[PDB]
């Protein structure tokens, strides 16, 4: 799971 | 002492009321208890990090303030019939009887009860169905841990006359936009209202007709009003500092795909049962079709073709089934369009109603009350 | 070619949901689910310690065996839209096509499981709506704490033309008798089933009828329950279950009637005060009942209704959950309480100046009272 | 709570 920030 | 009559569903509503923003905890001696306050009507009132007031209209045969337990106040009022209530306060206990029932309640220190804070001027005023409808879907992208709390809170954003309404838990964000009235200028300000309670409030009985927001004026320190219907509840804002969320929005997109709304939900959870320990949902986007596939070869494989109205060129993306069915949920239109730029960038879910519409290049972000960023998974 | 087959989305979830039901959360094939087609329909079977198998209708293009997850296919099943459900069995892997839905699930060696149980002989026979009213009525009173596994069951006693059902977990005795078209009759036998099996093959109501598998004449150690295309056998237990007729008064000092609606949510309504839901106190006068709860440091809650009465005033107190249980399941509008003492049970029943004696009704909730 | 048996 990537991040927004 | 105290003393005072009222019906059973207007001293059941306030207590519901004030007893949906407590959370919990049984002592506590003074935090657990609610005020009941007999004036010249009735107010009902409450506090844990967040103040809860419920005004009605009372018969008051003597005044005064008494404290009980909230939790068990609330269950006696829900599960009385419909009858006047009579509440005597008889030394320190408080005698209350409706219809065939008698109960007999000990009372906690008055003395100790906090002085809850005034709520200040008023902001503005917008629907209740709008408010619930507004809260209910950028809440759902907040963060419930407390360790960031940047995360926690729902950025509220108010230009005149009109209201922005921005909450992210870092993988994924939920944004609102809204006309409501105002009475101020010309009111500039921002603030973060925690997450928690105004989702609370707003999936409440506040309303009654319209729900208003206290600030008041011009920004503003340091809480936050919800009155309506009698009923007032204060938050205390946020100190914390919102990442700027209008420059990650994406300007345009390279691939735009538009889908009904209720059959990709349902097909995200007949696909996602095979998924391991619930992990990811892969869409295969092809012309006229997407393609869902989880699961591995151990557990099963899980695979559903779906029509969808594509444009641009075909990419393979996977997201979080629960979080993918959230924006979905949160929606509420009957078509879902999303914006496509690579399979690491977020995708853009927009509503769209029932109806609506370059070819190979790039598609512009449509402006939408209320759009639902979601950032994907690992291929 | 292996095992395919054809059938519609409903009957398909329904049975392996039926045959899921009994499955726990020892072995990886006892976790697994068995479909076998054959010129009849198709065959949806699970084994454990209780055995489940459901036939159903289906397009059978060609027949076999094959296994497969249980829980899972209950939940694809479950959560597939309502189309016909394709089966095809591919090597050592099931191919399952639903509409737009296809899917791959794994399957296990047929060679490895366990045979089904027969079913025993067939005792009788009795409506599928009494038998999950009977059932439902009596396992409410049954003991739910295998430490003491003789409370666990529900005694099954079978005298010719009528069936007695009881169970008790040492603090209420529901005992419910019924009649049923016994094949054939002067069969008299007794046997513990356990409870939380039968109250799963009861909650059953098809409708038509329900057939009971003992086998006339001497008593197999299991029970088998068969209907509406569906067969479940459990094992018996082998404990011993205490005399219940012996517990049963005769004639009762005070006898009232009430509503047992009424009764129930004035139970709830001064149950909220009471000291971890200890006890709920009932004084019982002439023409009323006042109910009482709590202590002086929770809170105290009082409440008055309305009672038909007969005999000296008396106060007994019970547990709460227990007399709503039995209230519960009389299923009935309005209840008869027998009383003696306030140490010696009460008469649940469903509806001058000297002891009253005890009618005679099918079903009966004996309730132990509560200290003061 | 008394018992029945």
């Amino acid at each position: 799971q990537a991040d927004l920030f | 002492d105290l003393t005072f009559r009222l019906l059973r569903e207007s001293f059941a509503d306030a207590v519901s009321w004030v007893a949906k923003n407590l959370p919990a905890r049984p002592a506590v001696p003074v935090l657990s208890g609610v005020l009941l306050t007999g004036s010249d009507g009735l107010t009902i009132s409450g506090f844990d990090y967040e103040v809860s007031e419920a005004q009605v209209g009372a018969e008051i045969v003597s005044p005064g303030s008494v404290l009980v337990s909230g939790r068990l106040l609330s269950d006696i009022t829900r599960a009385l019939p419909n009858k006047p209530v009579d509440v005597h306060v008889e030394g320190n206990r408080v005698a209350l009887t409706c219809g065939n029932a008698r109960f007999s309640l000990p009372t906690m220190p008055v003395e100790d009860y906090p002085t809850l804070p005034t709520l200040p001027e008023e902001t503005g005023l917008l629907p209740a169905e709008l408010f619930a409808e507004a809260i209910s879907q950028v809440a759902i992208a907040a963060g419930r841990d407390d360790t960031l709390p940047m995360l926690t809170g729902i950025r509220v954003e108010i230009l005149g006359e009109t209201v922005v309404l921005a909450a992210t838990d870092r993988f994924r964000l939920a944004v609102r936009e809204l006309k409501w009235s105002a009475s101020s200028p010309d009111i500039e300000a921002a603030v973060l209202v925690p997450a928690k309670t105004l989702a609370e409030a707003a999936k409440a009985g506040i309303g009654g007709s319209d729900v208003r927001l206290s600030l008041g004026t011009g920004g503003k320190d340091g809480l936050l009003g919800i009155s309506g219907n009698g009923k007032r509840s204060t938050t205390r804002l946020l100190d914390a500092e919102f990442p700027k969320f209008r420059q990650l929005l994406p300007t345009e997109h390279t691939a735009v795909a538009t889908m009904d709304v209720a059959e990709l939900i349902e097909a995200i959870k007949l696909v996602a049962l095979v998924a391991d320990r619930g992990a990811q949902v892969r869409m295969e986007f092809a012309d006229g079709s997407v393609r869902l596939s989880a699961g591995a070869d151990d557990v099963g494989r899980a695979e559903e073709d779906l029509v969808v109205d594509y444009a641009g060129e075909p990419l393979t993306i996977a997201f979080n089934p629960t979080y993918l069915t959230d924006g979905l949920s949160s929606l509420r239109s009957e078509r879902v369009s999303f914006g496509f730029t690579t399979a690491g960038k977020p995708a853009l879910l927009r509503p769209v109603s029932g109806d609506d519409r370059n070819g190979n290049g790039p598609f512009p972000a449509v402006s939408t009350d209320y759009v639902y960023l979601l950032m994907p998974v690992r291929l």
